[PDB]
RNA sequence: GGACCUGGCGGUGCUUCAUAUCCCUCUAGAGGAGCCUGUUCUGUAAUCGAUAAACCCCGAUCAACCUCACCACCUCUUGCUCAGCCUAUAUACCGCCAUCUUCAGCAAACCCUGAUGAAGGCUACAAAGUAAGCGCAAGUACCCACGUAAAGACGUUAGGUCAAGGUGUAGCCCAUGAGGUGGCAAGAAAUGGGCUACAUUUUCUACCCCAGAAACGAUAGCCCUUAUGAAAUAAGGGUCGAAGGUGGAUUUAG
């Protein structure tokens, strides 16, 4: 369209001006530099990133306008025009033919992605039938053109690896080896330092654990990782903690020792201890009171 | 109307010449098709020529890096340099002992009357005053509520007089008369 | 139902802009503020007369630029430069626009005792963001 | 000063002046309403106090008959009110002091027994821009007469001067100056003789008023008035008052009125300035420039002193001293336009760019005349690259060019033979508002259809000529109902035929028919060529019939061409033979 | 030319209290010191009792700057609840968001 | 934050040291003790100027002389 | 370019700290980049710091007459950016502070400038 | 109060109550008649004020234009009767709307 | 103080440099009220 | 009157569910005592508005005077205002909301079916539906994609306010408008919601959780002092040592 053409021309001339505007009279002004420059020129302050200012090419700005399907004589181009879903039905026809000639010879795409690739509105059951057809083709022993067909319809997975991040062991102070870890639970911050040897010695906030933690539940909470990993009387921890209460502080301290003993234990045992549930922050925090209520979720009296 | 200067202008032109002042957008002046706003479902961000939100934006167009560079080529006259007072805090403390706090609070409107902006407070070091032994004992006994133990800093506040310069005068006056009364030996010191 | 600043849907023929199209819960998630004064920030004293001057200026501008301001004004206030930015249509005569520009300029100068700057923007027709 | 909206953009200098006077109108609009209602603006919020934002009070707050009330009314410049309560003071018998009687007669002599004008004077410059090339002498005779107050005999000033007991130098000086300002030259001279009899001293501005009065006296020779000026300056020296820049500039204006015989006196005046040690000003140089430049002088050494002046004057920064420095730049560069000297004009622009001489440019009319003559000279003897560079540098950033400047652009481009810039400057002229300029239209059309061009230039010319025809059609019902020019029609038709807009050429041959304008033979031959391309005997017979209807002497050749080049039916052949018989 | 007679009465209170503000301070200090004899404070008691009962800042009601409404006014803008709602929902007043947290 | 606002060159002693306007009575008196209290309060005032401070002081002087 | 070297030695500002405080993080850090670039080509060590934001929250009724249980809650987002500065001259303080407060942004700006001028005891 | 004044769109919405008239004004007209150069009369550069007879004649012309506008509200429109008045059975709607495929009826 | 506000707008409207639709509405309404009531 | 269409109902059928909403279940309360605070009733010369769910620490993030529109008494006439009115009408309204909503529907413009009625438009191994737009969703804020917020269209209840303000209709201008001074907010009683308890996991003291000692409960009444205020309600102390023995039917919340 002439709209798209003059918009592309305007975008080219504008990005040329914009590079000259900031600092970049050289021809190569890349998109992230364009975004940074417009971010500085117009400081957004809007929570919606689509409500922030934008400088893209009109291909990305404007949507995909579908071309005219017929010429100046009627006579539409595709033979499956009068179905109204020419791309989807042509695809179904092609896959069915490839199954037919394969038989005579012998993660998956989402609906929105298929709609983007076909530039046609699609139904859930139509997409499901397409997926079943491609699954039939995959289960049938197929050749390389079929395989690359399945692979241009298939997309990536972007798998995540979930081994606990092992902090480095810093060989420091005088001659001793340690790890310094952090923990947070219920507005309490606890950063701890464990030295490898010392037969078990705790230094919460400069005093010992029987002094900072008179409660046997808190002392048990401190014990928990060492007793799980069977290295009870072997290490020593010096920790400083801010905020919270007795159990929140105990939990944050415990998370810190677990996330430093991870560095001081083998990888199979730290996967085991992560499965035991010591390397994950407890996201359970205090909720908010609401207007018209009597607490976080507690309400007032008679409503029914 | 007229065909605008947005397409009349070309490349290699001076934006400090185009926008001297902090001004609202003026998209006809701007050679950039800026699109603003949450788009409709099958549409684009709305256009450049009439955007109330682009006029609402604080518009840092008049300050581009070459404008900072050339402008401070102009401003490089209005500055001297420092002596060799060194980055060392103890060195600059030795060279210049006292430290006085006197700030301003800039509003934006019709009047420039922020009364709290006259607050003044002086911090001085006894280890840089160097001349107080039973005078420093008498000094602490005079000003008990200040002079925390960890650092040897004396902090005297003034918010009693309306003008900032006489607040500074109150600070230096209290420093010198506390010093003189600390060195003034009294007759009842021995019966402690 | 919430009826704060939400224009209702009639049947599909109602021209409406970004401002009064968007609802008050998008107040700076999508919209932003029409008046930029530092009075409503945590340490300041004069925000009340800032606000009464804001409503005075908006009603004054609506009354002295009769039937030409497209949608609402941009009232900025930096230092002692008060800036009135307008989105006025293209239907009257430019000598009349300049006449009212100077008139509003020095009237607001002698009323608010500050440099007041009228920055105009002329538009052909009332912009339409969607049809409601 | 103007806004940045394309709709609010002034296209011409007249439109810019209209917008500026509208802005000044609105400014004094609110000045009037705020001074009418000062109670609504008494609440100051700004700190520190701003008296020029505080409204001004024009009503006299002192109501009792008093000298304080007299001083208040003098400061408020209420002439009749001050005169009336001075009469009240005289009736009451209160002795009115010398200084305030002096101030009252100061106001009387300054304003000529009339109130100050309620309108701030910006008028008396509303001459039309279509008469800037003829009859500067009658223009001087009908534009040098500002309708000021003539000094009437037995006015309130003379009444106060006769009534007041102890006359002094200040009162006598004020009366001489007021009489000169209100054109009582002989009365001012008689009062100066009375001053000399009364043994008082006249100051600088009084002496300059006397010089102007002696020069403006009627029926005396330039030799006699020069001797009188010498006598007045000898009296000034004897009274030990030191002359100055305004003194010798009044003298130079007077000898500028005194024309050719005063050139060597002007040189003597400037030499005496440099001998005494007072720096001559831009207005001093203006007065000598406009003296030595007179129409009808065949020598132009009076124009070589301009090169002398600038050899004195390069590289200097100036301060305001004398009101005619804008006239200095305008007059010196009028010399540049008269002499056709590119190097001196460039030296003038360089002196302009040195310092605040861009401030010394002055008013908008002087700026427009300055830059118009500059770009006329640049187009007259510069090369096209620097002319277009000056075009984009000055237009429309500095000024709005005029229709004479446009046709001079066309002449420069025609001499240049760089005709590819024609559509761009045409679009610029249309956006500046020269759409209805028939001289511009005729010039662009004849320079545009003069020669055969490459086809992209031809189709650009087709678009431009179509828009010209659109403007000619879309000028409805004006008193200057300009008939379609035959040359403009022929040029538009030739351009359309060259670009291939043959059907447009045929319908505007219908337009030839309705306006009864004689077409050109080159156009008719191009129409024959287009008929050859289209293979249209009907169109060939049509244009031959038009030629026969206007009885042009090429119709027999057109017919012979048609018979040689087309297969013609017998009735059309009979019609063509009948047309040839009618023309023969 | 006011919002109502109540707001006119209130601005009369504001003005005439502001101008009868100084002497009330002086002898209210003469109240709430304990230095002076009781009868020498009593004579002062009758003179403050004779001071007018519309300048005492106990009658000062912080009504809204925009429309007279006694209760439901936020002091920082002198605005009532729903007029503040009006301005902050049209977004003619900066910095105010809808509190979602 | 202090454009103008000179307060006629008061310079730090007129604001807080009010002996010269105190005009000492018998200093053992309760009137003198009350004057010490008022002098300290006017010294702690940053909003009133020395002119209002003294005028307030001689208002007290006038009333005490009346009684 | 008038200079006027007049008479008296420098007032010696150490740690001019500029607290720039607003409603908009993009305004704050664009101003940060502007001032850091400016002081960078000036030659003065400029440092950055982010004091935590404060949100002033409060509650109003929604209906005009009744319905206290349904309320609208409003908030102010007040966001600090500390631009602390050490080792700069008095005249340089005038010129840098000059240009900074001249190109201060709109109602999304306040700037509290804390000057520690040193001086000698007396 | 000027502050508690409100717009005519809201006023007419509240007055008409349909959810369950200023075009006859030039930009510079007031009853005192302080006619300016920027408004009303074009931009001699002279500020002035008209007389009482001119003011009353101008406002009489404006009012008679107002009752003319009221009359051109309340004319009577002639509807052709279909089978009876206040009916629909013989009412002629116009020719059918032109079809989107270049068709005329 | 509201007097400068309200009376300045009264004056400026009656000058004709201000157009206040609220006052125009009550003017038309009270014209009809004096017409029939 | 006969036969339908659509909707609502059904102490209407089948099937699948709800999970703090439906029951069995889990925890802590109300209803029983005292106090505080609204409301009803009585009373007074003494406002008004809310009043099943969707009223009842509601307009009020709040009444000694003020607020205040109530009453008593006495005064003002171009009355701060080219007046005003808190006069009636929420069944004329705008304005801002409640409720379904702890929903997912509402739908311009078309097309088709029903012999061209009101109406209706479902079968993916597919029988006539296509859809702009609003909403849910999505995107945002807070600490995550979770959760909580916000958001929730058309309409329902003529659902709430002419007393926030504006306002159409009808009325007043010797009044129903304006100002000054002084009073109005008391319980034979009842009820809604909170607070404190009836104690042993309790009470007092130190400590802020390894002791000692008891073996109870008013934030009510009266007195003193203080804070603020012109003029006391609040705070502290003193004094006193109530009723009360974990509360039936029913019910709330998670
Ligand atoms: C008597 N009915 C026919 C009625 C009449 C009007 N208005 C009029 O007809 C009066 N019109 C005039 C005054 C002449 C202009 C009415 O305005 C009303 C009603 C009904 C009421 C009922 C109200 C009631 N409450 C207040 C006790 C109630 O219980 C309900 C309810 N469903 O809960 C109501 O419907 C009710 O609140 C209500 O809204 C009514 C009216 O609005
Ligand atoms: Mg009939
Ligand atoms: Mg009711
Ligand atoms: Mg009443
Ligand atoms: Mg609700
Ligand atoms: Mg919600
Ligand atoms: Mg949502
Ligand atoms: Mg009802």
């Amino acid at each position: 369209e002439d709209f798209i053409k003059k918009q592309i021309e305007e975008f080219n001339i504008g990005k040329r001006h914009l590079a000259n505007m900031m600092g970049e009279d050289p021809e190569t002004f890349t998109q992230e530099d364009i975004d940074r420059a417009i971010a500085y020129l117009f400081p957004s302050g809007l929570f919606e990133k689509r409500a922030r200012p934008v400088m893209k090419h009109p291909e990305q700005i404007f949507p995909r306008q579908r071309a005219i399907q017929w010429g100046e004589d009627g006579r539409p181009f595709h033979y499956l025009f009068y179905t109204g879903k020419q791309s989807y039905y042509s695809l179904m026809h092609d896959v069915y033919g490839m199954l037919l000639n394969l038989e005579k010879h012998q993660r998956w795409l989402i609906k929105e992605e298929l709609e983007e690739m076909l530039v046609e509105k699609l139904s859930d059951l139509d997409y499901m039938q397409f997926i079943r057809l491609l699954e039939k083709l995959l289960t049938s022993q197929c050749g390389a053109a079929e395989e690359e067909f399945v692979q241009r319809f298939r997309r990536s997975v972007t798998l995540e690896s979930k081994k606990q991040l092992i902090e480095p062991v810093q060989y420091d102070e005088q001659g001793m080896a340690f790890s310094k870890s952090e923990g947070k639970r219920k507005t309490a911050k606890a950063e701890a330092i464990v030295y490898k040897h010392g037969s078990g010695r705790i230094k919460v906030n400069g005093i010992d654990y029987q002094l900072y933690f008179p409660i046997t539940q808190d002392r048990e909470q401190l014990m928990f990782p060492f007793h799980f990993v069977d290295r009870l009387g072997k290490h020593d921890v010096t920790c400083t903690v801010s905020g919270g209460g007795r159990s929140a502080q105990a939990g944050a301290i415990r998370l810190a020792m677990a996330k430093a003993l991870c560095s001081f234990v083998t990888e199979d045992e730290v996967e085991w201890m992560r499965q035991a549930g010591l390397l994950t922050t407890d996201p359970r925090v205090r909720e908010r009171k609401k207007p018209g209520q009597e607490g976080a979720r507690r309400k007032f009296t008679w409503k029914k | 109307a007229l065909p605008p200067r947005t397409e009349k202008m070309a490349v290699d032109q001076d934006w400090p010449s185009v926008y001297p002042v902090a001004a609202p957008f003026k998209p006809s002046a701007v050679p950039l098709p800026v699109r603003m706003g949450y788009p409709v479902k099958k549409g684009v961000p709305m256009a450049k020529e009439g955007n109330l939100e682009l006029l609402k934006i604080p518009n840092f167009l008049h300050l581009t890096p070459v404008a900072i560079k050339k402008h401070c080529e102009a401003l490089k006259d209005f500055c001297t340099e420092w002596p060799a007072a060194l980055d060392s805090d103890e060195k600059c403390e030795k060279h210049f002992p006292i430290e006085i706090d006197s700030t301003d609070y800039v509003s934006s409107g019709p009047s420039v009357r922020n009364p709290r902006a006259r607050v003044v407070v002086l911090r001085v070091k006894l280890s840089s005053l160097n001349l107080d032994d039973h005078a420093k004992k008498k000094l602490i006994k005079l000003v008990g509520e200040r002079y925390c133990k960890t650092t040897d800093v004396l902090t005297i506040k003034t918010d009693r007089c309306p003008l900032r310069r006489q607040n500074y005068d109150y600070a230096v006056y209290l420093l010198t008369v506390l010093y003189h009364e600390s060195w003034n030996t009294e007759e009842w010191e021995k019966s402690k | 139902k919430n009826r704060a600043a939400r224009v209702r849907v009639s049947k599909g023929d109602k021209p409406v802009t970004y401002e009064e199209a968007h609802a008050p819960h998008y107040i700076a998630h999508r919209k932003g503020w029409l008046s930029l004064h530092t009075g409503n920030l945590d340490g300041e004293d004069h925000a009340a007369e800032r606000t009464v001057e804001d409503v005075f200026l908006r009603k004054f501008m609506w009354g002295t630029f009769p039937g030409c301001l497209a949608d609402q004004l941009v009232l900025k206030r930096r230092g002692n430069q008060l800036e009135i930015c307008a989105v006025v249509l293209r239907q009257l005569s430019p000598h009349k626009y300049y006449f009212l520009v100077g008139y509003s300029e020095t009237l607001l100068s002698y009323f608010y005792k500050c440099p007041v700057r009228l920055h105009l923007q002329t538009v052909p027709s009332k912009v339409v963001y969607k049809y409601l | 000063v103007f806004q940045d909206d394309p709709y609010l953009m002034p296209a011409s200098s007249l439109e810019s002046r209209s917008f500026l006077l509208a802005k000044k109108s609105g400014e004094n609009v609110a000045k009037f309403i705020i001074n009418s209602y000062p109670k609504y603006f008494q609440k100051d919020i700004a700190e520190p106090h701003i008296p020029c934002l505080m409204p001004e009070y024009f009503e006299p707050q002192i109501k009792d008959i008093s000298e304080a009330a007299l001083k208040e009314r003098i400061e408020l410049r209420k002439v009749k009110a001050s005169v009336d309560m001075f009469d009240q003071l005289l009736q009451a018998g209160t002795t009115v002091s010398l200084e305030t009687t002096n101030s009252l007669l100061d106001l009387l002599c300054y304003y000529g027994d009339q109130e100050p004008s309620t309108d701030y004077h910006f008028q008396q410059t509303g001459q039309s821009e279509a008469l800037e090339e003829e009859n500067d002498e009658t223009s001087r005779r009908k534009a040098g007469h500002q309708f000021g107050v003539t000094w009437r005999a037995k006015n309130n000033a003379e009444r106060i001067f006769s009534l007041m007991p102890e006359k002094n130098e200040h009162s006598y000086c004020t009366m001489i100056r007021g009489m000169v300002k209100h054109r009582a030259y002989e009365q001012a001279l008689n009062l100066y003789t009375e001053l000399l009899n009364n043994r008082l001293h006249a100051d600088v501005y009084t002496f300059n008023a006397l010089i102007e009065a002696t020069v403006c006296a009627i029926n005396e020779k330039f030799e006699e008035k020069w001797s009188k000026i010498l006598e007045l300056l000898r009296h000034m020296v004897a009274q030990k008052v030191k002359p100055n820049l305004q003194t010798f500039n009044t003298i130079l204006k007077c000898l500028r009125r005194f024309h050719v015989f005063a050139r060597s006196p002007a040189l003597q005046v400037l030499r005496e300035m440099k001998a005494i040690g007072i720096e001559p000003s831009l207005a001093t140089y203006h007065h000598i420039i406009r003296l030595f430049d007179q129409p009808g002088d065949p020598l132009k050494r009076s124009s070589f002193i301009i090169y002398d002046i600038m050899n004195e004057l390069m590289g200097k920064r100036f301060s305001p001293k004398d009101p005619d420095d804008d006239k200095f730049f305008q007059s010196a560069m009028s010399i540049c336009s008269s002499l056709r000297d590119l190097e001196l004009a460039y030296q003038v622009h360089g002196l302009l760019k040195t310092g605040d001489n861009w401030k010394f440019i002055g008013p908008d009319q002087h700026r427009n005349f300055y830059y118009s003559k500059f770009f006329d000279l640049i187009c007259l003897m510069e090369q096209i690259d620097v002319t277009l560079k000056w075009y984009e540098d000055l237009i429309p950033s500095a000024y709005f060019p005029h229709s004479q400047t446009m046709i001079h652009l066309l002449q420069a481009l025609d001499v240049a033979n760089r005709l590819e810039v024609i559509p761009k400057i045409w679009k610029d002229s249309k956006e500046y508002g020269h759409t209805f300029r028939s001289d511009l239209r005729e010039e662009i059309l004849m320079l545009m259809a003069r020669d055969k061009h490459p086809p992209e230039l031809q189709v650009a010319f087709a678009d431009c000529a179509a828009d010209i025809k659109s403007a000619y059609e879309s000028q409805p019902i004006r008193q200057t109902a300009q008939d379609w020019p035959a040359t403009s029609l022929n040029c538009i038709a030739i351009l359309f035929l060259r670009a291939g807009r043959t059907q447009e050429a045929w319908k505007m041959l219908g337009l030839f028919r309705k306006h009864n304008k004689i077409p050109r033979s080159e156009l008719l031959n191009e129409l024959m060529d287009s008929a050859k391309v289209s293979n249209s005997p009907s169109q060939a017979i049509e244009v031959v019939e038009l030629a026969s209807a206007f009885s042009l002497p090429i119709c027999e050749g057109l017919t012979q061409r048609v018979m040689s080049d087309f297969a013609i039916n017998q009735e059309q052949k009979e019609a063509l033979s009948n047309l040839t018989a009618l023309t023969s | 030319h006011y919002v109502d007679w109540r707001m006119w009465r209130d601005v009369k209170r504001r003005k005439m209290a502001y101008e009868y503000a100084d002497e009330r301070l002086r002898i209210n200090s003469l109240r709430k010191n304990t230095i002076l004899p009781k009868i020498l404070q009593d004579v002062a008691d009758e003179e403050i009792a004779a001071l007018p009962r519309d300048s005492c800042p106990v009658r000062i009601r912080n009504r809204c700057v925009m429309t007279s409404r006694p209760r439901g006014v936020k002091r920082r803008w002198r605005l009532s609840r729903i007029v503040f709602r009006h301005l902050a929902d049209h977004g003619q007043l900066s910095g105010i968001q809808r509190a979602t947290w | 934050n202090e454009a103008g606002f000179d307060d006629d060159g008061s310079e730090f002693h007129e604001h807080i040291f009010l002996e010269k306007h105190l005009e000492s009575f018998p200093k053992q008196g309760p009137i003198r003790h009350f004057m010490e209290l008022v002098t300290c309060g006017l010294s702690k005032n940053p909003y009133l100027s020395v002119k209002q401070k003294v005028e307030h002081i001689e208002w007290f002087r006038n009333y005490f002389n009346e009684k | 370019p008038v200079v006027t070297i007049s008479d008296e030695p420098d007032i010696l500002y150490k740690r001019l700290s500029v607290l720039v405080k607003g409603h908009d993080k993009a305004v704050l850090d664009s101003y940060e980049y502007f001032a850091v670039l400016a002081a960078k080509e000036l030659g003065i060590s400029i440092k950055v710091h982010e004091p935590p934001r404060k949100i002033e929250r409060f509650t109003l009724l929604q209906s005009v007459h009744i319905y206290k249980k349904h309320r609208v809650q409003y908030e102010m987002r007040t966001l600090y950016r500390c631009l602390e500065l050490e080792h700069l001259t008095g005249s340089t303080a005038d010129v840098y502070l000059e240009y900074i407060q001249r190109n201060l942004p709109e109602g999304v700006a306040m700037e509290v400038t804390k000057t520690q001028l040193e001086q000698l005891p007396e | 109060s000027f502050f508690t004044k409100l717009t005519a769109d809201e006023l007419w919405k509240g007055a008409l109550a349909e959810t369950g008239l200023n075009r006859g004004q030039i930009i510079g007209e007031g009853r005192y008649g302080f006619l300016w150069p920027g408004l009303n009369v074009p931009l001699v550069q002279t500020i002035a004020q008209r007389s009482k007879e001119e003011q009353e004649k101008v406002e009489a012309d404006m009012i008679q234009q107002r009752e003319e506008w009221d009359r051109k509200k309340k004319m009577k429109v002639k509807r052709e009767r279909g089978w009876s008045g206040n009916s629909w059975g013989g009412i002629s709607l116009g020719p059918p709307d032109p079809g989107p495929c270049g068709e005329t009826y | 103080n509201h007097h400068t506000y309200a009376e300045l707008m009264q004056t400026l409207r009656f000058l004709g440099l201000y157009r206040d639709e609220h006052q125009d509405f009550m003017d038309e309404q009270k014209r009809l009220k004096k017409l029939r009531g």
